[PDB]
């Protein structure tokens, strides 16, 4: 019930070439929303994009200890980050906390530097590798992104498909949530470009 | 131990510390390291000495590093304890950037630079950093800044300073052909190719001898570009072709 | 782990050790206090002004709280350490009093610092010598001085650094108390004293100026430029 | 200088100088010697009397570090005190890890590997102290293991440490020690102890003598007065 | 460098420590008289120059309401310990509800005292003995007393002691003129005219700190109103 | 004779003008401090250590000055030099086998023990504040899938495989004699080996030595446990040699 | 145990590093080791000058590696050499548990030059009297870095450290391309080492591991002779 | 040399220089002259002033109702091993309720005095210990030099100038042990008045004795109470 304690809801599929991921945006105490406007999904690098869901404070101190080790690793080495390499490295830091772990479950999207071959994953309080080539859904709307992610998904999806599905899901899984939704944030990221767009969901 | 020691943590009958003058000796003749100020970036212009034939060079810079996302670096003197300095420079940079959700400033890195070199020199027992730092970046409260630190623990703010052999000469081309306030980019570049080849004059400037870094802020956003071999030799061409000018109307 | 004893006695007792942090301290930079009747004044010589250079992050003259000041003679690093250490210690009693900071208090826990250091294991006491300049609560201007032995004593004024003997010995003949009634006389005193050590007299100068409690700033160059011509006025007419 | 400073550096050569001092500061002491014999092992100590003011059984150079097992020392005395209390220590922890009186052979090893470690730092310097340590067991009989300050323990029929080591050694090989009795070898090492004392050298001297084997049950003890009178007796008449 | 902290002399004894001792009679002269109505404690301030504030050198310092104390020697590394007396007599206050003992309070002091080494302890510890001679100086059950504090550790209870740049001659002189029943303004008038005559300059009220413990009264230190009153007679 | 030192580079073990430690190249000759010399051999099948024994006074128990040490079961060892450093590193190669033992679930293999004891012995050389342990160790053992091994550390830490080796005072000539006779005889059997083995003693060395002047230990593949030759055993390889 | 707490490295009047200078002169008083760079991979060989044959030449190995991917030789001392690798090995694994990817060859470089910086300015230890030869193959590149007992690292398309190390950089410099095969490399590896082998080098005196997109892997004395008969 | 600037240091002669220099400093400090008899023991000690106007400090410390000590060198070190070994004595009484024996109390500080010799940069306690004490096995009087060794003794006398004291406790030791506890206070104060000249006298104002008994708790007497002790003393021999 911990992560269940401000609500969340993440979600990352893949589509031909390109990924889709996308986050509710409400945060507030388990009972009253505080701000609709919060912030889910971070930038791990110019094609990785990583939601997190869960207890709001494990949250925001996990992508900024995150963020610090991405950032000294890829001024230390030169290159940005493989999306396997920051999935693992999360993966570590989650584990380092085995007996104080972070309630958060994220999930990591994103492109191949080189290949841009899709990729995503997700881990749990502890860090468990999660790598699934259709969907990787997180946060208290877990069974209804879910059921949702196993139909409305299909492989080789153009940008414009896949954004439609993935906004299908969040937005018909989080108005059947009550700790989650209030507005969903969704990154669209391309061969070439990423899409950053908020749906008209229903604020209550 | 009393005997065997070597008690460089301590002072000098005449009051002065032969380690850190040691130290600055050895950056002084170690490799050139030079940086200015533009009124619309920071230039940084450093001198590899071991050229040989056999470098893979595959790295994009050798004495120039990245502190972090908005400040470079210059290093001169010993590259192993260049290579922990930078990389500890980074650490408390992000560590910085983690607590306050802010870019560090240029100021409070360098100070904290110089904190923890002058602590090492203070006691440990061991042997000082002797390497010179040059820092450049951008902030929000005094945007392009750069500084010299020293291995004492000494640190200043300067508009444009040169370490390595001939420093004198390179701060005194400095002193008379740097427009504070109305230096350009191309004009401070200009002037980096003058002192690049003034201050070693011995090995006339060379295109891989050197290598030349800038720093700019577009869009609310800090660039660091290193000029590409191809950008050195246009760089020696117009210097060539600046000084045949000079000559000629002189 | 590092334990040697640095800082021994030597024959006759004569803590050697001290004596080269007062050679450091006196091969240093020039600096001056003055604690006026209404005002405490700070002049550090700006030696080798060396164009091209911002001077802000040279400054030897660093406030440590709304009413505490204080100027360095020596090492730059190790004055830099120590002025990050006071200011913890000021902000430490600003936190366990909720009471403003007292002058005299700072000055005696930096000496018990540099004592420390002189009792220490495997540590070098600090080679500076420091002016701290200051205003209790009443208003009541200080000035007291520290050396690296870690002996503090409160002056009416002093000097530190190069040239710092003659330069309280031309004090102590030309202070009187009449002399520092206001600000002008104040400095124009401050000025004509770091004058017989400043070639320049007002670019390689630099002044700092604390009220009772009144937000302390530095001396404008324009201001130091227009006391200097005060004071050549005053020359040619005396 | 270099060479001799410290017990962490070699000579030219690759010497210890440091432990030939300890050696030199172990020869220089008064005489201490033990005899081992099928059914027991002795020790006879020479005492200094530095003056008549003290008393018998003063600065006792004869430890009794294990419940069976004795010390004789020589050399700095309150360096062979912190020895045999390791010794007793090192006893206790044999006896408490495994629920029976630690055998004389490790426990001398043990205790040479002890000395031997404080003989590699600059931050210690090797003992000042030679000791031999006897014991007896039911299945293993009387034992002798004599140990150097290098170190080094080694089993002896017989060994003496002192100035007059050399000596008692060659006088007393016409024993053969190894099939011999206890009582009558009292006698004999206090017959050696006093033709090697010099009384010119020493006009004042004073005897501790001790056994431990089969007729002590298993446990060392000190020799039994009415013993040492006789003991002493015929040392006297053996002077001649 | 070469000779340690923990190094004797051929003769027996710390040169380190003997070193301390010079360092001593390098300090101020400091005399305290202890009588039957009290202990009296006088020093010279040393003044440098005019521009030095008087109130900011001051050698004698209260340990406690019956204590004070005189120091000669690093000024500064007395404060240390006197720091570390002052919580100690109020430890043993706090403890038995009772003014600590001037006795113990200088069996205390001897305990900080010649505590020091290059590993030996804790590293957060002493490196060099401290060079100040002390004279504790107070007021408790067996009586007035006072204490003359060697920086060797060797703390003694002496009813009259000078120390300092002038302490051996001056010592001898006051002993001549001191004997065992005079009054407390008997005591402070023979401190004050010896140490008026060992004086290297002109003395007046800002050259000397004088103070005292009574019996009855707390410890107290003269003023320069009452400095000059009983300077004049003299 | 003006007996001058450099510093402390002859003093303690610092890099000197030469490219060489001082302390680490006196361990060398300190090994030569002991007078005893070690050598060992291996055969097809077999390794045998011959080292002679001392006996510098009959008042002192021979029986229990036996030099040979079993590290384990089938593992044993031979040191030359200090007598102290000996026990110490015999009992630090037994610490270090036992936990090998118990941590990888087998029985530690020569070369790896050899190795940490190697490994040990640079961490005394790169210290400056310890005595580098002038002793130098050669063990034996069986081991599967290679056969005989002997190895041989050194407080310089240089170790290496070999057919057969020697550290003491005459190494050099047992190094002489292995030559001659690797150059001479290739196929070894255990008799042979034994026999060759004995007769670098013999030949380099040339006491003619008693049975009891010598202690021998080999371990073969019949019942790789370690095991030392008594009297009756030397007697007999004495006499085979002999005729 | 105490630990000296102050530097056996210090800094001369002149600010070098005459320890360091010493360390590089036991290097090069060492046996000899060359590392050449291939357009598709990276070849290291040295030789094991051994004393007579009295010595197992087989049992030892000069050439370690790291990884399945990063192989090093060293020019120097043998006990220096073990823990070096042994300590490099640790850092590797650690880094492969952490990041679940091979370790970077210039990655394990910069570590394993951090390891030689705090040995060097630390107390109570002897600065590391080897020059490392690292070859590595990471993202379908080859890197060959050489590290020296300073601290420092270069990344050198070819190298020689030992005897007569000028020299054979000379050698190398000259018979160098920028664009040759594994096989050229092999063919100008071995040809330095014989043209400075002194003693008629053998399949046992040479070994040689490679590194490629295969890995690395320690060339066994079959295809060793095979090759030097190929060059003779 | 360099044999005298450390502790750890080995002379060829094999001895250590700071231990010389310990057993000197004990021998350089002020005379005390410890005895006992049969049923009593008792230490003698003049208390050296640093002038005339010092009230002589005292050397006899306290350390516990049955033990009593008499210092001789470094009064810093000698109050730092007072204080451990009266916390040893707290220690036996807290634990077995039983005053610990004076034997196991020399033999545990001379334990303690071991550990200097052997450890770097760490000088020995200079100072040596007359240490009285009664137990169930009698009177008991110990002598622990700097040196870390200590010797059981029925008289020693310690401090400079302690020749005669030594030649007197030799010819009287005989009789030492049968005599009461007046006449071997006597003897042990004639000692010490033959330890200083004749011209010096044995004055009751820098003289203080410790004296510990069968039925009688270790007491310190001072000035004023070794007064009637100084009665029908003779004239300096």
């Amino acid at each position: 019930s911990i992560m269940s304690y401000n609500g969340g809801a993440v979600m990352a599929m893949k589509g031909k070439n390109c990924v889709a991921i996308a986050a509710d945006r409400r945060f507030g105490i388990q009972a009253q929303m505080v701000t609709t406007d919060f912030q889910k999904i971070f930038p791990m690098g110019d094609r990785l994009y990583i939601g997190l869901a869960g207890l709001a404070t494990d949250v925001q101190t996990v992508a900024q200890r995150l963020k610090f080790r991405l950032n000294l690793y890829e001024l230390k080495e030169g290159r940005q980050i493989k999306p396997y390499t920051l999935m693992s490295m999360v993966a570590n830091l989650l584990y380092e906390k085995r007996f104080g772990p972070y309630y958060t479950e994220p999930v990591i999207a994103g492109l191949d530097p080189k290949t841009f071959k899709p990729f995503i994953c997700s881990l749990d309080l502890i860090g468990c590798p999660m790598v699934t080539d259709d969907f990787v859904v997180s946060g208290t709307c877990a069974e209804q992104m879910y059921g949702m992610c196993e139909s409305l998904w299909e492989p080789n999806m153009d940008p414009d498909h896949l954004f439609e599905t993935i906004s299908q899901a969040m937005l018909n899984a989080v108005d059947r949530d009550a700790v989650s939704g209030m507005g969903v944030i969704v990154h669209i990221i391309e061969k070439d470009k990423i899409t950053t767009r908020t749906l008209k969901a229903r604020m209550d | 131990s009393r005997r065997y020691d070597s008690r460089t943590t301590i002072f000098s009958p005449e009051g002065r510390l032969y380690q850190v003058e040691y130290a600055m000796e050895a950056i002084g003749h170690a490799g050139t390291c030079l940086g200015i100020l533009a009124n619309d970036g920071v230039l940084l212009a450093a001198e590899r000495r071991n050229i040989h034939k056999l470098l893979d060079e595959v790295f994009f810079s050798e004495k120039i590093y990245k502190l972090n996302e908005d400040m470079a670096c210059s290093v001169a003197g010993i590259t192993s304890d260049a290579n922990v300095l930078t990389n500890e420079l980074r650490l408390i940079a992000q560590r910085y950037l983690l607590q306050y959700q802010e870019p560090i400033p240029c100021e409070q890195l360098v100070t904290a630079l110089c904190d923890i070199k002058q602590a090492y020199t203070q006691f440990g027992g061991k042997r000082p950093f002797g390497v010179s730092l040059l820092y450049i970046g951008w902030d929000k409260h005094y945007g392009f800044q750069l500084y010299q630190s020293d291995p004492s623990g000494n640190y200043g703010g300067w508009k444009a300073t040169c370490i390595g052999n001939n420093s004198a000469a390179a701060v005194s081309m400095l002193k008379q052909d740097y427009k504070e306030g109305e230096m350009t980019l191309k004009s401070a570049l200009a002037l980096a190719i003058k002192v690049l080849n003034k201050t070693m004059d011995v090995s006339k400037l060379s295109a891989e001898k050197v290598e030349i870094a800038t720093l700019t802020r577009e869009n609310g956003k800090t660039v660091i570009r290193v000029l590409k071999q191809k950008e050195v030799e246009q760089l020696i061409k117009k210097h060539e072709e600046e000084e045949a000018k000079a000559e000629r109307e002189k | 782990s590092y334990d040697r004893a640095i800082t021994v006695f030597s024959p006759d007792g004569h803590l050697f050790q001290v004596e080269y942090a007062q050679e450091a301290v006196k091969k240093g930079s020039t600096a001056v206090g003055v604690r006026g009747r209404d005002i405490v004044v700070l002049g550090v010589e700006k030696k080798s002004v060396a164009k091209l250079q911002d001077e802000r992050t040279v400054r030897k003259i660093c406030a440590l709280d709304d009413n505490v000041c204080m100027a360095f003679a020596g090492l730059t690093a190790d004055a830099r350490i120590v002025i990050n250490r006071a200011r913890v210690e000021c902000q430490s009693h600003r936190l366990t009093v909720e009471d403003p900071v007292t002058v005299e208090y700072i000055t005696r826990y930096i000496a018990s610092l540099k004592q420390r250091y002189t009792q220490s294991n495997g540590r070098r006491p600090f080679g500076i010598s420091a002016l701290i300049v200051g205003f209790d609560f009443d208003g009541t201007p200080r000035l007291y001085q520290t050396d690296p032995s870690g002996t503090y004593h409160a002056w009416k004024a002093n000097a530190i650094g190069r040239g710092a003997k003659s330069v309280r010995e031309f004090l102590e003949k030309n202070y009187t108390d009449e002399a520092i009634e206001t600000d002008d006389l104040t400095i124009k005193l401050v000025i004509k004293a770091l004058l017989e050590v400043v070639q320049s007299g007002g670019k390689n100068i630099e002044l700092a100026v604390m009220r009772r409690d009144q937000s302390l700033k530095i001396l404008n160059p324009e201001e130091i430029e227009k006391y200097v011509a005060e004071i050549e006025k005053e020359k040619e007419e005396n | 200088t270099g060479y001799d400073l410290s017990a962490s550096t070699f000579s030219p050569d690759g010497r210890v100088f440091q432990v030939e001092y300890a050696m030199k500061a172990v020869e220089n002491s008064s005489t201490a010697i033990g005899i081992r014999c099928k059914d027991g092992v002795v020790f006879g100590v020479e005492k200094l009397v530095l003056s008549k003011l003290y008393e018998e059984g003063s600065n006792k150079r004869l430890f009794n570090v294990d419940r069976h097992v004795g010390m004789a020392v020589a050399g700095l005395l309150a360096d062979a005190r912190s020895l045999a209390d390791i010794a007793r220590e090192e006893a206790s922890n044999f006896r408490s890890n495994f629920g029976y009186n630690i055998p004389l052979k490790h426990l001398a090893d043990r205790v040479a590997m002890y000395v031997h470690a404080y003989t590699l730092y600059s931050a210690v310097r090797p003992f000042g102290c030679s000791f031999m340590l006897g014991s007896y067991s039911v299945n293993d009989g009387a034992q002798l293991y004599m140990i150097d300050p290098s170190g080094v323990s080694y089993g002896y029929w017989g060994c003496a440490i002192g100035k007059a080591r050399q000596a008692a050694k060659t006088e007393i090989e016409k024993l053969q020690m190894k099939e011999m009795t206890c009582r009558d070898i009292v006698k004999e090492v206090a017959k050696i102890i006093y033709i090697v004392h010099d009384e010119v050298k020493d006009k004042a001297f004073e005897l501790e003598l001790s056994w431990v084997g089969e007729l002590t049950n298993g446990r060392h003890e000190i020799v039994p007065k009415d013993i040492r009178e006789e003991a002493e007796k015929y040392a006297k008449e053996s002077l001649k | 460098y070469d000779r340690g902290v923990n190094t004797f002399s051929p003769e027996g004894r710390l040169f380190q420590v003997e070193y301390a001792i010079e360092a001593i009679k390098l300090g101020s002269t400091a005399i305290g008289i202890q009588t039957s109505e009290g202990v009296c404690l006088a020093v010279e301030k040393r003044i440098t120059s005019p521009l030095m504030e008087p109130s900011s050198i001051e050698k004698i310092v209260e340990i406690d309401a019956h204590i004070g104390c005189a120091m000669s020697g690093l000024i500064a590394d007395a404060k240390t310990l006197i720091d570390k007396a002052r919580v100690e007599t109020q430890n043993h206050w706090f403890t038995y509800n009772e003014t600590m003992t001037v006795e113990s309070v200088t069996q205390a002091v001897s305990n900080l005292a010649l505590q020091f080494g290059e590993e030996d302890a804790d590293p957060g510890a002493m490196s060099r003995p401290f060079g100040v001679a002390l004279l504790f100086g107070g007021v408790d059950e067996k009586g007035p007393q006072l204490f003359h504090m060697d920086p060797s550790g060797t703390f003694v209870q002496c009813d009259a002691r000078a120390i300092g740049s002038a302490s051996e001659g001056a010592q001898s002189s006051l002993q001549e003129v001191y004997h065992k029943s005079m009054t407390l303004k008997e005591a402070i008038k023979s401190s004050l005219i010896i140490l008026k005559q060992v004086m290297e300059e002109k003395l007046n009220a800002t050259n000397i700190e004088l103070a005292t413990v009574q019996p009855g009264q707390n410890f107290h230190m003269f003023t320069k109103e009452e400095l000059e009153e009983v300077i004049k007679d003299i | 004779s003006r007996g001058s030192s450099a510093g402390f580079d002859r003093h303690i073990t610092i890099f000197s003008p030469e490219g060489r430690l001082y302390q680490v190249e006196y361990a060398f000759k300190a090994i030569n401090q002991g007078g005893l010399t070690s050598v060992a051999v291996r055969g097809k099948d077999c390794a045998v250590i011959v080292t002679q024994k001392k006996v510098p006074d009959k008042l002192l128990d021979s029986s229990t000055v036996t030099h040979l040490f079993k590290i384990t079961e089938n593992i044993g060892c031979v040191m030359t030099g200090m007598t102290a450093d000996s026990r110490s590193q015999v009992q630090r190669a037994r610490y270090e086998a036992a936990n090998w033992k118990y941590k990888y679930g087998y029985e530690i293999p020569v070369d790896m023990l050899c190795k940490r004891i190697a490994d040990i012995s640079q961490v005394y050389t790169q210290n400056a504040e310890m005595r580098p342990l002038g002793c130098c160790m050669i063990l034996i053992g069986i081991d599967e899938e290679q056969g005989p091994q002997v190895y041989k550390c050194d407080p310089a830490g240089y170790y290496c495989g070999f057919k057969a080796t020697a550290a003491g005072v005459k190494q050099t000539e047992s190094t002489s004699f292995l030559e001659k006779k690797v150059k001479k005889k290739f196929d070894w059997t255990f008799e042979q080996t034994v026999e060759t083995a004995i007769t670098c003693l013999s030949t380099v060395l040339s006491i003619d030595f008693k049975p009891s002047e010598i202690e021998v230990g080999v371990v073969t593949v019949e019942n790789p446990k370690f095991r030392i030759l008594t009297e009756a055993e030397i007697d007999a390889h004495l006499v085979a040699l002999a005729e | 145990e105490r630990g000296y707490s102050f530097s056996l490295t210090t800094f001369s009047p002149s600010g070098k590093l005459v320890q360091i200078e010493y360390a590089l002169a036991a290097v090069a008083g060492g046996a000899p080791s060359v590392g050449i760079k291939a357009a598709n991979g990276v070849v290291l060989a040295t030789e094991k000058k051994q004393k007579s044959i009295l010595y197992d030449e087989r049992s030892v190995h000069k050439v370690e590696p790291i990884t399945k991917h990063i192989g090093l030789v060293y020019s120097g001392m043998g006990p220096d050499y073990r823990v070096l690798v042994h300590r490099a090995r640790k850092l590797a694994q650690q880094y492969y548990l952490v990041y679940q990817e091979p370790i970077p060859t210039a990655q394990l470089v910069q570590r394993v030059a951090s390891v030689m910086q705090e040995y060097t300015q630390s107390g109570g230890v002897r600065p590391f009297g080897v020059s490392l030869l690292i070859c590595g193959w990471n993202e379908g590149r080859p890197y060959l870095f050489q590290s020296d007992p300073s601290g420092a690292y270069f990344a050198w398309k070819a190298t020689a450290m030992g005897k007569n190390y000028v020299n054979g950089k000379t050698f190398l410099e000259k018979r160098y391309n920028e664009d040759l095969e594994l096989e050229d490399a092999i063919h100008t590896a071995i040809l330095t080492l014989k043209e400075s082998f002194e003693g008629q080098m053998t399949e046992d005196n040479i070994e040689v591991g490679i590194c490629n997109e295969a890995g690395f892997r320690r060339l066994t004395p079959t295809e060793v002779k095979d090759y030097l008969a190929a060059i003779a | 040399n360099q044999y005298d600037n450390d502790v750890t240091v080995w002379s060829p002669q094999g001895r250590i220089h700071q231990i010389e220099y310990a057993m000197e400093a004990v021998k350089q400090g002020s005379a005390t002259v410890g005895l006992k008899s049969k049923t009593h023991a008792v230490l003698v000690a003049l208390k050296r002033a640093q002038s005339e106007l010092a009230a002589h400090q005292k050397k006899i410390l306290h350390v516990d109702n049955h033990i009593g000590i008499s210092i001789a060198g470094l009064t810093a070190d000698a109050r730092l091993l007072c204080n451990f070994m009266r916390q040893e004595c707290l220690d036996s009484r807290f634990v077995f309720d039983r005053p610990l024996p004076v034997s196991r109390l020399v033999s545990l500080i001379g334990s303690k005095t071991q550990i200097p010799t052997q450890r770097y940069g760490r000088r020995p306690y200079g100072v040596g210990l007359l240490i009285a004490g009664y137990d169930d096995m009698g009177p008991h009087i110990f002598q622990t030099c700097p040196s870390a060794n200590y010797f059981d003794c029925r008289a020693m006398s310690i401090g400079a100038r302690s020749q005669s004291a030594r030649t007197y406790l030799e010819r009287h030791m005989s009789e030492f042990m049968e005599c009461n506890l007046n006449e071997l206070v006597k003897h042990g104060l004639r000692a010490l008045r033959e330890t200083l000249p004749a011209e010096q006298d044995l004055t009751t104002k820098n003289v203080s004795i410790g004296i510990v008994g069968k039925d009688l708790e270790f007491t310190i007497y001072d000035d004023d109470d070794v007064s009637p002790f100084l009665e029908g003393l003779e004239e300096r021999p």
